[PDB]
């Protein structure tokens, strides 16, 4: 039944006596289901330690990943330069469920197309399909450029991408001239950040290999920065902004941030802003290149180290206190420009917010996970906010990553209780935070469930989730938010503080029973 | 029912898409292997609002991610060991489920493993359904033929499990819902309705399906279809082996709902149209209201729509009943910017990717797919939701702010 | 004889694309084709002589579309495509295969290229 | 008992066995408290309507209010010019309520003086006491001009604070060219925001009435801004943002951005920024004066315009999407500069988020309070949403504010079951929200009292706060948010759409019994 | 510090006043009979930042404010009451709005006409309304602001008329901020309306079951939980805490009062003349009890249980020993990471030579401390308990203050939230000695391990070590 003044959805319009009764009725009379007391046997058993070595030592089943496949973070890179329209080798799922993805995250249209290749081309490649797709594509979209990424299927039967745009371009399906980068991503070979890595260094390949004769570092005298595989359209923004007020000529490379903001102005726009060709073929002549995501720009490391001839800095993400100042003074000294007064009283009010709220953020415990960048940024930020991170994982992270974050966690009193997992999936994290309660989970949209599993078993085990991440689909225009920077800095330490005082109001609105400690001043 | 053109921003899923996600996923009680690499079922996962009653986690795994995260050594070796263990970690992890489904990814198909093979050893060995379903996304042109190898999985390894099985207790109101994915709780407001008409709904899959439905599907006196494109095959199939009649039932809008519960009424004996009839005066002054209160504020408008299978052709009812205009077997029973502004619509309703593209463009939108997040839509309850959603999306001031005052 | 048929049968509904082939080898019915053959009566009476010989009491219709033509020694030999139309696949004869194109794998270049030929008529 | 492993603060340590028992004990033996049944009755009677009508009767009763006195708003005007020290004439109990007050909002040192006008000064004046004070001031914190206000004793014991000031200077306690403005704040008429207009009037009377001969009306080609009583540092920036990225001069009277942002480097500033009296004084040579806050500058409006020449237009409030628009008409006009690209694709951007989260904000109910420009700026906001602001409620609102919003809801197809109520305080409103519920309240902290009652009743009947005004005190950092302008308006909808979310989530968290709603996509 | 660089130091920072200010500051500041060397209780200087709050601030806020059952009216204008909303941590049981009023303002909300006709009938009106709208309230309290004072309002007549008419309690309190020069005559006053109105309620009445071991806490507030804290360990002893105002306190209690065979007095400073007043007319003895640190706590509890019998001693021998492991463990984690550090303290009239006990139990030296409305009494308490070559503020000025501790240079600093953020920009850890930082509690054993954590929390918090900009 529905009253027309106030109609129900589905919540809680399933929750009306008649359809209580008729699911009852369903579950008692055909679906067979497990006795309740069962039920809650079982999951009681899924919240203890034995469980937990149990689900630890798996080794073939995943349950729950946190990570994606390499040609979405393809595709993310290809999005970022001017007119670029990127086209994935292979089935015609693989771009529906990347464009579903990038669309339920950042709420735009998102352009992407695939040549879809079918059995036929699964017995004889997709030569073809290549030939025909790229020359739609062009016809039809009108990109300055194409830059193609594979699928698993096209990756597995083995076709030649370089050999395939070669041929295309000979047989007059597309101009000799038209620039068509292309990257092998295999999705059984990493996550998307591997992905974003490989289609940002064929680009760059495609573009500067074979001029490299006519390049003087410094000739420009800009600097080439690599966001990575970054979906937070203010961590765009933030370092353009701190670098133009530095003074310092940049080229950010790879700028999605206008194509994933276009305006609702009544006209629909395809492509927008995003780098330019002559940047990329100008890209050798900067003073130098930095990575902001150093630990999945790998191939695009080496690249730049042995063509570009360009002495790439180590430096960490630039996420938090310390790493944005160490960001700072290296862009300061590679481009020889003070640091302005303005960056000056930004860090000392991130500072003044940081003094005015480690009262509720020392101590606290967190189980944080994401890519390995956005990871131990966040995780040197909580260090820096004496904050515990006890259960730091990352699906996609290596050894050496690992090392690099113990060695972080070391460094600091507030890492000794501090565990980092990689190659364990969010299951093993539900676990974690079962056995090891912390205070409150930091990660993408995925942890939800987790906390309904933790509510549970009770209010006092719940784990509050925090949503800094990728990606976010139950909350809107989170996807315009900053992680780099003293901007970056603060909102997150805002969301944090925050976060724990809506808890702590959450847990003390009880009346006569809790209501003592709702202080009106926190 | 034809090939792609290459090249184009086709928003059409795969075999895969289609198999797990639409047929082999909503069954709350199994547990579903995305056998490959990773990429497929983490996009999948949770994205379709196929609704379910349950504790994730322990006896129900609709809105969970199990994936066999193939590497480069699952390529080159092979995955049959792999999937072998872990159908060994997950019964051993998950000791309530009812069932396992190993759903095909892209490589399973290109790199000769045998999935069937393992299926039917491991079957043996736990004394569990293992359905091995050949998904693979290159295969086919579209989610139809995703449909057709999950429903032929079905009908292979599920369907058959109480043929020699007399010990269910049956009744000449006996009906099955097929092809009902409970989008937002469609398939539980159209069962509310077919049990207050006295029938005995025995098994509703997918939607808030589990195995034990599957198999007493078979023992039913009716089976009434939604989605006629996913489950055609396997309603001729059980009309040709067990006999049962099938029809197809539309519960959009009060008059298509209205006429569907009369046609089923109409199959079974007097009692059953007495109560149908009982049913419809009792639900016609709450669809008389929502029609009062809201067609005024939405005749006239002119729709356009482009869905997947069913969608396209029996929403058109729901459409009218608001007063509202609307401008190889689907299309026996405009057909695909100029244009557009030619006839100038007021709504057009599409999937999430298209929906941004048209919300750019200007023309309001309606989530066709997954309701938007919103629902149900289907029968007396989900006609109120409808409208009101047509009303707070036809209607909302946002899409007369497009322009800046000063342009 | 003069001309070979290529059985195949496509879902209306799904556009499943399955091919009735002998499972002694070859691609084309009745009898597999000669070792030399490349790619260089009515074709209503091939198909009704092919329903008679091999007991087919199927609806069987002609891609008049598809249309090849190779070169044998000595004959240059038609051969068509011939659908199934309805909405179930019959159990295959004795001898017979309904193979998909991706159960092709392994069999010659030639029968491959036939199925691919039939594949891109139909569907593509 | 306390663990040295996990110390418990009064939440939740005084939930221990032992600490009910012993409040049990003091409850039950000493307390003589009414009995549970009678309390849960009497709780029960005030949120029926005949407890509402009973409430509603209050003529000579006010029981939680929605507003302050004068002198607070005095002393935030005066912070807002250049090494300006806030000076209030009369107890000094009241300048230490009013630094507290502003030290809990916006967590930062504010700086105010008292004369500490005590039982000797109630029967023979201030003088002695404004001239020790203002001597004491100057001497001590060197400022360059002290803005001197009044408490209730001093207006009541009638203090003639120009003659006070004039005495001083003539006996040889300041300078004479010291600038030394002053404003009558009564504290028994209207609130902060008439004395922030009083405070605001008497320093542009003082810096501009006798120096009226040499100024000509647009002679410096800039545009003067009077901002109001704004507790939000994001609000004084986006204007001055706004307004630079269309090339208009401009000089932001009454500045006090930078003073409430001061940074934390280890030096102390007591002044940063501000207002200069340069400014001040050249302020009637600008083209023209837009208040953004009318509704409380009243005075300030009969001044600039009697005085200065200024044919000051009527703008509203430039909040939401219609306001700011005609607030940049209205600039573009006035200067002379077009309106750039730039905010016409923040409008867009605007439009674009409106459009995302329409079908979250459709139809929601808000019950609503603040001041009257804030308050009347968030209704047509909500308008503009589609949500329905059922209960409109301003403490210190008038009888033309009330006519001017009910003018604005009757444009509106959403301000039909739209209420405005003028002189009613919280516990009218907690009457409203519990006889009329609506989905959601937005205000200041003072809420948070309400929202637990609401709980009280029921978790169907909570009525969730969301902190949108002044001030805030339970949350950190929300006094750096923008409310005017686009960027407010794009922070204000993903408050509200995210709240929105929170809440859903929080329904249907519940495992088997409402999470089949819990949805990842939201 | 040597003692001539401090007399060196007031000098320096008195060179700037004026005249008249600088030969009034200077009797304020001293270096450790209080006439001898610090002067109290005193008026402040115009114009220089005081920190000192008012009368009203003092009864409304501090004494009346806490009682839970009844009903107190802000008179006057709405400033006053809406500043002091909910600003203090008196912890307190009750069902808010029906039962217990404590975070909710009342106010009479007087404009123009009020001043100028007075606020008698609407007083009269108020209370009216109060009584229907609040039947549960055990009691009016009339805390009069600035203006009532100054315009002849009469509110003890009004008071008076309308407790006969509804038979119930209603105090007129003449809190008026302009009386006196901070919240001590605030506390002065308070304590004469309880006396006055509340505390005889009940010398004819003899029907209360009283017991030997009959104490009452007087003066403790309960901020953030520290009477509870208290009332815990004093129960454990054998003890029965009869009345407990007012913190959490209610006016049964404060009746209850009078028949108490011991009065344990925390606050010194506002509730001095209640108890003296209480041991000249009922014969009851007060004693000053110190529940700050382990140490401290252990010493108030043996001296409160030698004024029993021995059951009680051995009582309080068990508690000592029960609660011995929890603190001694508390000091070994945290001392360690608090060894050495100085701290120095501004505060109001109880807490400045209070807190000096568990600072040195976690291996802290307090080197400076002062007072915003203490007498000379106080001061003649806190220099035997406080340290030699010391610097002593009485009504600390901003300036004063800051520039104090510019040249100490100390590790942690006590004080209230107006000076917080000051110190907190220039670079000393700071910690809410008022409020407790919205933390505790603080007093008694568990209290000792919340004092602790929040002390190495904010002491040894990395932010304190970024505030240079690498660069510079
Ligand atoms: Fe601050």
């Amino acid at each position: 039944s529905q009253q027309v003044d106030k109609i129900k959805a589905s919540y809680p319009l399933f929750l009306d006596q008649d359809y209580k009764d008729m699911l009852a009725k369903k579950r008692d009379g055909f679906e067979e289901k497990y006795p309740q007391d069962k039920i809650d046997e079982v999951f009681q058993w899924t919240t203890t330690k034995e469980y937990q070595e149990l689900n630890f030592q798996r080794e073939a089943l995943t349950v729950n990943p946190a990570k994606a496949c390499q040609p979405l973070g393809a595709v993310l890179c290809a999005l970022g330069f001017e007119k670029t329209m990127p086209y994935v080798h292979g089935s015609q799922g693989c771009v529906a469920y990347f464009r579903s993805y990038f669309n339920r995250h950042f709420r735009e249209p998102v352009s992407c197309v695939s040549d879809s290749m079918t059995e036929d081309a699964a017995v004889f490649g997709g030569q073809q399909n290549m030939k025909d797709g790229l020359q739609n594509c062009k016809a039809t979209y009108k990109p300055d450029m194409i830059a193609v990424s594979t699928t698993c299927m096209a990756e597995v039967i083995g076709d030649d991408l370089n050999a395939f745009i070669n041929n295309s371009k000979k047989e007059g399906f597309i101009p000799d001239e038209f620039p068509v980068p292309f990257a092998h991503t295999p999705s059984f070979v990493g996550s998307h950040v591997t992905g974003w890595d490989n289609m940002f260094e064929g680009i760059a390949r495609y573009f500067t290999l074979k001029s490299m004769d006519d390049k003087v570092v410094g000739s420009n005298k800009k600097i080439n920065i690599v966001p990575g595989f970054e979906t937070y359209l203010g961590n765009f923004r933030v370092i353009k902004r701190m670098l133009s007020e530095m003074g310092v000529g940049y080229s950010l490379l790879s700028d999605p941030e206008e194509v994933l903001d276009t305006p609702a102005d009544g006209q629909f726009r395809m492509y927008a802003g995003g780098t330019t060709q002559e940047e990329m073929k100008d890209a050798p002549n900067a003073l130098n290149t930095v990575l902001l995501q150093p630990w999945h720009l790998e191939k695009t490391k080496k690249f730049v180290e042995g063509t570009w001839k360009h002495e790439v800095p180590k430096l960490n993400i630039p996420m938090g206190l310390d790493w944005t100042d160490e960001f700072l003074m290296k862009v300061s000294e590679i481009s020889g420009q003070p640091i302005p007064a303005s960056l000056t009283k930004e860090r000392g009010r991130l500072v003044d917010m940081m003094t005015d709220s480690h009262t509720w953020l020392h101590g606290k415990r967190f189980a944080l996970w994401g890519d390995p960048d956005f990871v131990m940024g966040l995780v040197k930020f909580l260090l820096e906010l004496g904050c515990e991170p006890v259960h730091i994982l990352c699906h996609n992270g290596n050894k050496r990553w690992k090392k690099a974050v113990d060695a972080i966690l070391a460094a600091s009193p507030y890492g000794k209780n501090a565990t980092v997992y990689i190659g364990k999936d969010l299951w093993h994290l539900r676990s974690l935070v079962f056995t090891d309660k912390p205070d409150f989970m930091i990660g993408n949209s995925y942890g939800k469930f987790i906390q309904r599993d933790t509510l549970h078993k009770g209010k006092e085990f719940e784990v509050p989730l925090i949503r800094i991440g990728f990606p976010i689909f139950d909350r809107h225009h989170l996807h315009r938010s900053t992680t780099l920077g003293y901007e970056g800095a603060m909102q997150i330490l805002t969301t944090l503080v925050n976060s724990i005082l809506e808890r702590l109001d959450e847990e003390t609105r009880g009346m006569q029973a809790t209501d003592y400690n709702h202080d009106l001043v926190r | 029912n034809k090939k792609s053109q290459p090249g184009l921003m086709t928003i059409r899923g795969c075999a895969y898409a289609g198999s797990k996600g639409v047929v082999w996923g909503p069954i709350k009680d199994m547990i579903h292997i995305s056998h490959g690499p990773v990429g497929c079922g983490q996009y999948s996962r949770a994205g379709r609002r196929n609704y379910y009653i349950g504790t994730t986690g322990v006896n129900a795994f609709v809105t969970m991610n199990f994936t066999s995260d193939f590497q480069e050594k699952d390529i080159v070796f092979g995955g049959d060991k792999k999937l072998a263990k872990l159908i060994d970690e997950v019964e051993t992890l998950f000791p309530l489920n009812k069932g396992i489904s190993v759903q095909s990814e892209c490589p399973i198909g290109l790199i000769g493993d045998d999935i069937e093979s393992v299926s039917k050893v491991k079957g043996a060995e736990l004394s569990k359904t293992i359905v091995p379903v050949r998904c693979e996304g290159f295969r086919g042109v579209s989610q139809s033929l995703g449909h057709h190898i999950a429903n032929d999985a079905v009908r292979d390894w599920v369907l058959g499990k109480r043929d020699e099985d007399t010990t269910f207790a049956s009744t000449p109101y006996d009906v099955a819902i097929i092809g009902d994915y409970n989008i937002g709780g469609d398939a539980w407001s159209s069962r509310i309705l077919l049990e207050e008409m006295g029938l005995r709904c025995v098994a509703q899959w997918s939607g808030d399906g589990s195995i034990s439905e599957i198999e007493l599907t078979p023992k039913v006196k009716l089976n009434l279809v939604h989605c006629y494109r996913s489950m055609n095959y396997i309603s001729r199939h059980m009309e040709e082996k067990y006999g049962i009649p099938w029809m197809e039932y539309n519960f959009f809008g009060p008059t298509k709902t209205i006429e569907s519960l009369r046609a089923i009424a109409a199959k079974f004996d007097e009692s059953i149209q007495k109560k149908c009839e009982e049913v419809i005066a009792k639900y016609k002054p709450e669809w008389e209201a929502v029609v009062a209160k809201y067609r005024p504020r939405l005749e006239g408008k002119r729709v356009m729509l482009y869905i997947g299978g069913l969608r396209p052709r029996h929403v058109i009812g729901a459409y009218e009943d608001l007063g509202m205009e609307v401008v190889n077997d689907d299309y026996d029973r405009l057909l695909y910017e100029e244009f557009v502004k030619r006839i100038k619509p007021d709504l057009i309703g599409s999937g999430i990717k298209e929906k941004f593209i048209f919300q750019k463009m200007g023309i309001p939108f309606r989530e066709m797919h997954s309701w938007d997040y919103s629902g149900p839509y289907h029968g007396f309850d989900g006609f109120a939701i409808f409208a009101r959603d047509m009303d707070m999306t036809l209607n909302n001031p946002c899409w007369k702010k497009l322009q800046a005052p000063w342009e | 004889m003069s001309w070979r048929i290529l059985l195949c049968h496509k879902h209306p509904v799904s556009a499943r694309l399955r091919f009735l082939i002998p499972t002694g080898g070859g691609v084309v019915l009745p009898q597999t084709l000669p070792r030399l053959a490349v790619i260089a009566c009515h074709p209503a009476s091939a198909l009704r002589a092919l329903q008679e010989t091999m007991a087919l009491g199927w609806q069987l219709e002609l891609i008049g579309e598809f249309r090849l033509n190779m070169e044998v020694p000595g004959q240059i030999m038609p051969i068509y495509l011939a659908a199934l139309a309805g909405h179930e696949l019959p159990p295959p004869p004795e001898g017979t295969r309904w193979i998909e194109l991706t159960q092709s794998i392994g069999m010659p270049w030639l029968d491959r290229e036939l199925l691919r030929r039939v594949y891109e008529e139909l569907i593509g």
